[PDB]
RNA sequence: AAUUAGCAGAAG
RNA sequence: CUGCUUCUGCUAU
RNA sequence: AGUAGUAACAAGA
């Protein structure tokens, strides 16, 4: 019967087989192309590489977060003691004179003899906390004789091309800085030789990504968070002050705290779990708006006045900005330190592979190289359209970039394109193995890829990275046509 | 002006080597904000859109518009189409019982045996169970006791008879019943001054009062869905719909599971119930054996693939078909009690969630439409497409805010018996004799298929032969999610099979963080997470003392217990400074009191009080190990209590589920009654908790008899005085 | 208190709905009553633990006068929580209250601890007697096998256990009386002495009874030592590329001793019979061999048993050989005998049918088993005499039918009328002897049935017993219960002084198991006692590093280096009958790619271990033909002539091997013009590429196609999945 | 050669 | 208003 | 405003 059922079937119900070649692969996302959808803008919740941290040499104390930033403020009095705004940039729907008097009404609260950090209801407290926005819940015969009561449309995402700054931001967060931020605690004693060579491979693994910038960036999001998270249940009918805040150690075992700006915790009566907390931010950073126009029109940059961090002198700049979170974005932001695992695992998989070659414990060899051994060397990045071959570490501190800015910009599209982006990975694979794959409705498994891309910064610049690295492979694929023929 | 690109990694590693990075497990999650009647109308819409050519009707029992899209007519294109053929799902599994000799005569005596032996107990294995008394979702437990306990108004006593036969007898039983009578809850709403921009305050205290619904009603209820979003689910872009069946329904999907459990079992080439290592060793194996298989100088090709709608595109009327034709020699109770839950699945109606919110923007005002008051407004009063949706519904949308949902699968409970569904699609292996042979795997709904040939393109007839032949059974394979390949590569189930399965590390990442039970349970859960993870998820040593350092701070900073010897402050680190600068041996702190970490790799599954007893002080692990901790509930008769042994950060968190403006007055104090009369019968007999009490007699007369003996025992041996058993005696008459 | 119980029963019957739960709920529901529960379980508990510990007061205490002895305030702090919400509420804490105990608390006892937690402590004494070893950087090929995770004394199946736990802490409602009862009472006399007067709860004494008896195996990656004293540190022992050397502490068994001392001789013989003087290497390999702390020769003086490896492994270290095997409870002592096993495809009782071995010639045995002694003689396939000693009645049925069982009869194999699993739950391949061994113990009757009955013997002292048991009328065909130096050789056989062989290299079994204890093998090139994907990554890494030197001599001389050490080892992972046809074919391939100018490196390196043994051609002074060449072990270990292979691959483009998964660069060592050369000069021996794809010769000709042309005639190859070429021998 | 629930994580 | 199944882990609230 | 994202929170389950 199945025979008998399969010759009354239509010959157009078939899976339409269609084999594979690397010219069928067309650029995944080409609205990020077009020069009329605007630049992707800044929606992260803190600053990561246009922060700036005030340094305090403290003296072995962790006493208090609002002493921290007193003293810290007392050490810059200058910035501290600023009452007239010069305004660089402006939001949309923004106020620039509420958001500077609740900048003044945190210093002046920050900087008193009292033991709280709390603020008052004023009309710039409650404009940008948000008081009263909630739409009144009335009963439904009154709604349904009410013709005026429609269902409201849902917003859909805006659709973004490609902006620039992106690629800052990860060829800055990949660097090597001065100070180290990891809080890393004591282990137990090595007696295996097991953890005689986890402790040798841990050395360089940490070396590596404990004095780079993501460590730093990465430390402030989990501090924040946890502060934020114990200030949103202890003070719920309460508008805080909380200081963004990091410790740090240089190359010399000196201990700075590094205050980033201050931040207001709104009402956070967050009796569901996706329950929002307005949390109004006022970072410093050095970086003008004017340069990057399109990158910050989510902030208001005012100018509090110049620093020398040397003989030079350098500008500083203040943005606010209205923001909210969640309980379990912050619950997540407090687990962020497991973006070391899944890129130190990654790394040193690898390294255990090469032992599994040689016969002896390659890490050094891998990092930095010894006798018999050249070093690691990874395809890192393109320079002018070519291709460079940067170092191990290098490769170690962008996959850990790249696991922070899949917690910093996470949301449902990072998952669907990274899922719908993994089923094409494997294909472009098995086109690299010469295995032959076949496709059976490529523009149906493309389409379900660019529904992603709405206005993700991280989804749109890792379909630019992945057009990029297909192009480096069709331009590579053309050695094989010479094989046998 | 170099630029980095994070993908260039893979042009020195292969992707499955490195496919830990392409999962980014280390953001958070999608959830669903609002209601749920989007996807579920949606998911009713999409059922019945690849159904409605076969033939609609109208059930003369409960009035809905059933659709019967089975021995419906062949589809016509490449749609997704549920007119699953009768005919070639009996040959399927006539293949499926020569290929396997006595496999289901088998499995029907295994599944009879063990539905002989099963209580009623076993319903109380579930997360959130629909109640029909309440219409609500209640707990497993909370929803079958109020079954039984509505069940004895009605006069249906078969969940006395102890098994699980008498209570669904009981169940279908109800089903012609009149009127049925059961406990159902109201509240008082009542209000009170308060102080905010509406003015007062309602308040709902709820009380259990007597209910009455009529007999087709009833049958509405007990056959209806309860419908919710699912959360957390990463992978996707958008979100969908689940849906929980009542207690009516479990009672006859527990025996129809098992039954396709143990033919699952018994199937080379299937995935379930297996699972870990299991499945990795017998997945290999099969790959093995289908890569030797291949003939001298042929091609042997591997289709990565998905079915697309598996709960839209099955039919309960196919199931029916599949438990008349496994269970063929059974005695006729068992075919009838086995034939009963897909007809159960064919009536199924689904309750449309929680309405749609009509907001006034101007006016700063919001209401909730419910499922029934739907249609109540006029459509220009929604959006595009809840307008679309509103108007596809309106056929099969009943008048008391359900909907009919005869084809489809929606609650998903058979993913047992869709697996056998799709090994006797693979155990097919040709059609027509052409030069070809296909063998597969098949977990749920995601197979891997193995075709062999004398070269690709009679592979490709192959795999458009079993793409038309899964068109005949309900089985839509996905062309968007499937690729084909040669042998050696190819994905199931998220393990990516590169020349064996490799190690994914970033799928079991979320488990790394603090549990959240108490301080001791979360360190040992801890260690030995990350001893598994060492053992076979690939993380090396020094990634394992990474995440020993990693889990030390999130647990410092999550119980706030930082080192004694630190100058962090809090309302614990004052003690906790206080206890460093007191204790001589402050190597043998726990962490939870502010001491130094010992873990290492060595001694990750031996627990943090056996580690640090040698090191410990005499003052401090008596303080510590006190048997009569008032942090750790033991086990006292409601002093004589018991110790309680381990130590006191074993402390428990009550969580006091209090909801916003809700006297719980009465529900406390009749979940208080049960526990009360629990705990007695606790402290009558003992093995109440290790072993489940047997017996189909009353708890009183149980806990007498007990009680009897006992001071009869008592007084014989001089442990009672005459006059305490006369006490003893003259009480226990008056009872 | 048993009067106080009667009072609160007394106390609860006046309340009106406690009165009709308990008349009303039977004991059965009971169990659905416990769990009632009108609220939802919170979703996230680390959210709600995050969320939690920043309150006031998260925790609960338990009234009573120990809660009381914690001051309301300490120092400013809150402490515990204020009486006046006392009220149907309860009472609550801070954790600072947690830490105030454990620093400023009333001291208590610590025995009860020590008690409960036996498991632990032990776990940790057997840590800290232990030794280490060294660790070793390499591959390591693991197998997904169930093993017990924890060691134990007792291990019960857990009805029985629950049963046994039962009656040892809650006497009194144990039910019925089981055969369980019976053979543990030593156990549950001395449990019960032991845990007399205790006060902990004994829901916790339960716990950590089943902790103390119960089993617990599971599905784990293991390789090499799968004994419950090396899994439970099995994360610090091996991974997929190192391995840890470890000396566990505690005490082992003596079965675990003989079952590794066993495996490690069958690798010992495995690894020498491809040498040249395989004795010399034998007993070298075999001195060196230390099974976790003692060496092989210790072993094998101390342990009554072994296998024919054992014997052979004994003989060459100069040792008394014993001549004693096992069938589980049956210990065998051969008496005189030859038989050779080879599969066969037996049908049994209940129609399925199975490959197993199955012995030849004709056998004679000192059977024991228990305490009653037997003596057995058998042929192919057949029981003949069986004359048993008297003894109990249960250990002579064991005895006879395990003698029924070991003879492999046809009436054994017809008498299965039942559900047998010749199969894991995970497709693994079961022993057949061994599964039908524990199915007819207890389902014996229908083995008694279908083997028949006969007269009595009517000698002197033969007299037959019955299924009774007794000296009854009519016995079992063939059973009578009856009242009453070696050498060694080159190739491993044991001869005696006469020449008659006892046992041979041919007879050790290919059963490549996972030893229980871990075996060390303190010699240089320890790696060629591993298992199938190990010795050729291994052999394919030398091959890479000596590239250079065997390059240069194999372009210079001809037969003096494809002789190494090396490939010794590689050679015993090739089956015997092909290694020399794989052997003539790979060396006709490189001596044709050495001779005509075409060269490829990728085949070089790929058909160079396969020339070490000597060449079999065929009957006209001709090589072979292959398309893959099969390796031991598994049906992933094959090594694929033209296209990649599952333990070799090579992409051309990135210049990369990939050997068993790990990939190497032969960027740098390679002739710089080799892309323009074709492969099909390497792929078969004697055929070269002349042409293109000519549809004028025909379709693509297979092995035997080729193998019966004539010198000039062309054909056309497919190479892999897209490339045809034309081909000349 | 063989060996009673509750909650969490992943997959389907 | 957080469904079903499988596997793993912890505990006996 | 804002978080966000096919529907909600921006205090009264
Ligand atoms: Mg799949």
């Amino acid at each position: 019967a199945i025979e008998r059922n399969l010759a009354r079937m239509s010959p157009l119900v078939s899976v339409t087989p269609k084999k594979l070649t690397w010219e069928d692969l067309r650029p995944i996302g080409p609205h990020i192309y077009n020069h009329e959808l605007p630049e992707v803008p800044y929606n992260a919740f803190l600053l990561m590489s246009d922060e700036l941290g005030l340094a305090n040499m403290t003296e072995g104390k962790s006493k208090k977060p609002k002493t921290l930033a007193k003293e810290c403020l007392e050490k810059y009095s200058t910035l501290r003691d600023q009452t007239d705004p010069i305004l660089i940039m402006k939001s949309e729907k923004a106020n620039e004179n509420f958001l500077w008097k609740l900048w003044r009404d945190c210093v002046n609260t920050i900087s008193n003899e009292e033991m709280s950090n709390e603020l008052q209801k004023t009309n710039y407290a409650k404009w940008a906390t948000g008081d009263g926005l909630t739409y009144q819940k009335i009963m439904k015969e009154v709604a349904i004789d009410d013709e005026t009561m429609c269902q409201e449309e849902p917003k859909i995402p805006n659709k973004c091309r490609v902006a620039a700054w992106v690629q800052t931001e990860m060829n800055l967060l990949s660097t090597l800085t001065s100070k180290r931020a990891l809080d890393l605690p004591e282990i137990g004693p090595d007696v295996a030789p097991v953890e005689h060579v986890g402790s040798e491979r841990r050395k360089y693994f940490v070396n590596e990504i404990n004095y780079c910038k993501a460590s730093t960036v990465m430390m402030k999001y989990v501090l924040f968070h946890t502060s934020l998270l114990n200030e949103s249940n202890a003070s719920m009918g309460k508008y805080k002050v909380i200081p963004i805040t990091n410790r740090v150690v240089n190359e010399k075992g000196e201990s700075f705290d590094m205050l980033y700006g201050l931040a207001v915790k709104g009402q956070s009566h967050l009796r569901g779990d996706t329950d929002v907390v307005t949390v109004v931010t006022f970072e410093f950073s050095s970086t003008d708006p004017r340069v990057d126009s399109g990158k910050w029109p989510k902030y208001t940059v005012f100018r509090i006045g110049s620093l020398f961090v040397s003989g030079r002198e350098k500008s500083v700049y203040l943005y606010c900005r209205v923001n909210g979170t969640n309980k379990i974005q912050m619950k997540w932001g407090m687990e962020a330190r497991r973006c070391l695992l899944q890129s130190m695992q990654q790394m040193e998989a690898i390294v255990e592979q090469e032992s599994s070659i040689q016969g002896y414990d390659m890490t050094k060899a891998c990092f930095k190289g010894d006798r018999v051994n050249s070093p690691k060397t990874f395809s890192i990045g393109t320079q002018e359209g070519k291709l460079v071959k940067g170092s191990f570490g290098k490769a170690l501190r962008v996959i850990f970039t790249k696991c922070l800015m899949h917690y910093v910009f996470g949301n449902a599209q990072l998952e669907g394109f990274s899922a719908e982006s993994r089923r094409l990975l494997l294909l472009i694979q098995a086109l690299k193995d010469r295995k032959g794959p076949w496709v059976f409705d490529l523009e149906g498994m493309y389409s379900g890829i660019e529904e992603c891309i709405s206005n993700n910064p991280w989804v749109i610049q890792s379909a630019y990275w992945f057009n990029e690295w297909l192009g480096f492979e069709k331009e590579g694929s053309k050695v094989l046509e010479s094989v046998d023929e | 002006g170099m630029n980095i690109n994070p993908y260039f990694l893979f042009i020195d590693v292969p992707i499955q080597a490195a496919i830990s990075t392409t999962f980014p497990y280390t953001g958070v999650p999608p959830y669903s904000h609002g209601t749920g009647t989007g996807y579920t109308i949606d998911t009713v819409i999409r059922t019945h859109e690849y159904s409605n050519k076969g033939k609609q009707y109208i059930s003369d029992v409960t009035g809905c518009t059933m659709v019967d899209p089975t021995n419906g007519p062949l589809p016509e294109d490449n749609e997704p189409s549920a007119y699953a053929q009768l005919d070639c799902v009996l040959e399927a599994l006539d293949r499926m019982d020569e290929e396997h000799p006595g496999l289901f005569q088998a499995a029907s005596q295994n599944a009879m045996e063990t539905l002989m032996v099963t209580t009623v107990d076993k319903l109380t294995q579930g997360r959130q169970t629909f109640d029909w008394t309440v219409c609500r979702n209640q707990p497993a437990a909370t929803a079958l006791n109020t079954t039984i306990t509505s069940f004895r108004l009605n006069d249906l006593n078969g969940a006395d008879k102890g098994g699980l036969i008498p209570f669904c007898q009981d169940i279908i039983d109800s089903l012609d019943r009149p009127e049925m009578t059961f406990f159902s809850v109201k509240n008082i709403k009542k209000k009170l001054p308060a102080k905010n921009r509406k003015g007062f305050l309602i308040k709902r205290i709820p009380m259990k009062v007597k209910d009455k619904i009529t007999k087709v009603e009833y049958i509405k209820r007990a056959l209806s869905l309860n419908t919710m979003t699912k959360d957390a689910e990463r992978g996707k872009l958008k979100r969908r719909a689940i849906a929980t069946a009542g207690i009516q329904i479990r009672g006859f999907v527990l025996v129809v599971e098992n039954l396709a459990k143990n033919i699952c079992e018994n199937l080379e080439q299937s995935g379930l119930p297996v699972g870990g290592n299991e499945k990795k060793a017998k997945l290999s194996n099969a790959v093995a054996k289908m890569l030797s298989n291949c003939p001298p100088g042929g091609i042997s090709m591997t289709v990565t693939g998905d079915n697309t709608k598996w709960n839209e595109c099955l039919n309960p009327r196919i199931f029916l078909a599949m438990t008349e034709r496994i269970t063929r020699d059974s005695p006729i109770w068992f075919r009838d009690f086995c034939s009963i839950a897909p007809v159960l699945f064919s009536n199924k109606i689904a309750r449309l969630g929680k309405g749609f919110m009509i907001t006034s923007k101007t006016k700063r005002l919001k209401a909730q439409i419910p499922c029934p008051d739907l249609f109540s407004i006029p459509l220009e009063r929604y959006n595009e497409e809840t307008r679309a949706k509103l108007k596809k519904l309106k056929p099969f949308f009943n008048e008391e805010g359900t909907a009919s949902l005869s084809p489809g699968m929606m609650m998903g409970m058979f993913n047992m018996l869709s697996t056998v569904l799709g090994v006797a699609a693979l155990g097919i292996k040709n059609i027509g004799n052409k030069e070809y042979l296909w063998d597969g795997l098949q977990s749920s709904d995601d197979f891997a298929l193995f075709v062999n040939a004398k070269d690709e393109e009679t592979c490709m007839e192959g795999i458009n032969d079993f793409y038309r032949t899964c068109k005949l059974l309900g089985i839509n394979m996905s062309k968007k999610k499937s690729y084909c390949n040669e042998t050696g590569m190819f994905e199931f189930t998220s393990m990516f099979y590169r020349d064996g399965f490799v190690s994914n590390f970033a799928m079991e990442l979320p488990s790394f963080g603090v549990a959240g039970v108490n301080e001791s349970a979360d360190m040992a859960i801890g260690m030995t997470i990350i001893k598994n993870n060492m053992i076979n998820n690939g993380m090396g040593p020094a990634t394992a003392q990474t995440a020993i350092q990693l889990f030390i701070a999130d647990y410092r900073y999550t119980y706030k217990c930082h080192r004694g010897d630190s100058k962090v402050e809090g309302k614990r680190m004052k003690i906790i400074k206080e206890l460093w600068e007191n204790t001589k041996g402050r190597d043998g702190l726990l962490v939870a009191d502010g001491g130094p970490n010992i873990y290492n790799l060595r001694n990750l599954h031996i627990p943090e009080i056996v580690l640090k007893y040698n090191l410990m002080d005499p003052e401090y692990k008596g303080r510590l190990l006190h048997p009569q901790n008032p942090f750790v509930g033991h086990l006292s008769i409601e002093k004589m209590d018991y110790d309680a042994v381990s130590g006191t950060h074993s402390w428990r968190t009550k969580r006091n589920r209090s909801i916003l403006n809700t006297d719980q007055r009465n529900m406390i104090l009749e979940e208080q009654c049960y526990a009360k009369c629990c705990n007695l019968f606790e402290a009558c007999f003992n093995s109440a908790s290790y072993r489940k009490p047997v017996g189909q007699h009353s708890m009183l007369e149980a806990m007498a008899h007990r009680l009897r003996m006992d001071a009869r025992l008592d007084y014989e041996s001089g442990r009672m005085s005459k006059d305490d058993f006369e006490k003893a005696m003259a009480h226990l008459g008056e009872i | 208190m048993t009067l106080a119980k009667i009072e609160l029963l007394k106390q609860l019957l006046r309340d009106n709905e406690a009165k009709t739960v308990l008349k009303q709920t039977t004991v059965d529901q009971y169990n659905i009553i416990r769990k009632f529960n009108t609220s939802r379980i919170e979703k996230n508990p680390s959210l709600r633990m995050k969320w939690a510990m920043c309150s006031n007061f998260p925790l609960a205490l338990t009234k009573g006068d120990m809660a009381n002895r914690i001051p309301l305030e300490y120092k400013g702090i809150q402490l515990k929580t204020n009486a006046e919400d006392i009220g149907t509420k309860g009472q609550m804490c801070s954790i600072a209250a947690v830490t105030w105990w454990n620093t400023y608390g009333p001291i208590g006892d610590t025995e009860g601890f020590e008690r409960v937690y036996e498991s632990f402590f032990l776990r940790k004494m057997r840590l800290d007697n232990a030794t280490w070893g060294r660790i070793t950087f390499g591959p390591v090929e693991r197998v997904r096998k169930r093993v017990l995770l924890n060691p134990l004394t007792k291990e019960m199946p857990p009805d029985e256990a629950s049963n046994v736990i039962m009656e040892i802490l809650f006497p009194k409602e144990a039910g019925i009386p089981r055969e369980s009862t019976w053979i543990h009472r030593e156990l549950i006399k001395e449990k019960r002495e032991k845990l007399k007067g205790t006060m902990i709860t004994p829901i916790v004494l339960a716990y950590m009874l089943e902790r103390e008896l119960v089993a617990r195996r599971r599905f784990l990656p293991v390789a090499g030592a799968t004994s419950a004293e090396f899994i439970e540190m099995l994360h610090c022992l091996q991974g997929e590329n190192w391995r840890q050397i470890y000396h566990p502490g505690g005490n082992k068994l003596t079965e675990s001793r003989s079952q590794s001392m066993i495996v490690a001789c069958r690798k010992i013989i495995r690894r020498s019979i491809v040498a040249s003087n395989p004795l010399e290497l034998a007993v070298e390999i075999a001195n060196k061999t230390v099974i976790d702390t003692e060496p092989l020769k210790s072993c094998l003086a101390a342990i009554d048993g072994g296998d024919v490896a054992c014997d052979i492994i004994r003989a060459a270290l100069g040792l008394k050989i014993r001549q004693r095997q096992r069938f589980g409870r049956l210990e065998l002592k051969r008496i005189s005998g030859r038989g050779f096993k080879n599969d066969e495809e037996i049908l049994i009782g209940n129609g399925t049918i199975q490959k197993i071995g199955i012995w030849d010639g004709e056998e004679e045995f000192h059977v024991r088993c228990g305490e009653c002694r037997g003596i057995l003689k058998k042929s192919k396939m057949k029981l003949e005499k069986l004359l048993i000693n008297s003894a109990k009645k249960e250990d002579m049925r064991d005895l006879i039918i395990l003698c029924m069982v070991f003879s492999q009869d046809t009436r054994m194999f017809q008498g299965v009328r039942g559900e047998i699993n010749f199969l894991n739950r995970a497709g693994q391949l079961l022993s057949p002897m061994y599964q039908l061994q524990r199915y007819f113990l207890n389902r014996s009757n229908d083995l008694f049935d279908q083997w028949g009955y006969e007269e009595s013997p009517k000698a002197s002292e033969l007299h037959g017993i019955n299924e009774s048991m007794n000296a009854s009328d009519y016995t079992l065909k063939g059973v009578v219960v009856t009242r009453n130096k070696v050498s060694i050789t080159k190739n491993l056989s044991l001869i005696k002084r006469t020449g008659e062989v006892i046992m041979g290299a041919n007879d050790v079994s290919e059963l490549e198991s996972q030893a229980q204890l871990m075996i060390t093998y303190d010699t240089p090139k320890m790696w060629e006692m591993g298992t199938t994907k190990e010795l050729v990554q291994n052999t394919y890494q030398w091959v890479l590093k000596n590239l250079v030197t065997l390059k240069a001599q194999f372009l210079l001389g001809k037969e003096d280096m494809f002789q190494w050490d090396a490939f010794e080892a590689f050679e015993s992972i090739i089956p015997q009958k092909m290694a020399g046809q794989y052997s003539g074919f790979a060396r006709a391939v490189l001596k044709q790619m050495r001779d005509q100018e075409v060269m490829k490196t990728d085949q070089f390196i790929k058909l160079l271990p396969f020339c070490f043994s000597p060449p079999k051609l065929r009957s006209n002074g001709e090589p072979y033909q292959f398309l893959k060449l099969v390796l031991k072990g598994g049906g992933e270990n094959f090594i694929e002539v033209r296209k990649g292979s599952p333990l070799f691959s090579y992409n051309p483009q990135t210049e990369v091997l990939t050997i068993c998964g790990r990939m190497m660069s032969l960027k740098g060592k390679i002739e710089d013009e080799e892309r323009n050369r074709s492969m099909g000069n390497a792929v078969l021996a004697g055929f070269l590429v002349s042409g293109k794809y000519d549809p004028d010769l025909g379709d693509f000709k297979t092995i035997e196609e080729l193998e019966k042309l004539k010198p000039g005639e062309k054909a056309n190859i497919l190479l892999y999945q897209g490339k045809p070429v034309k081909v000349v021998k």
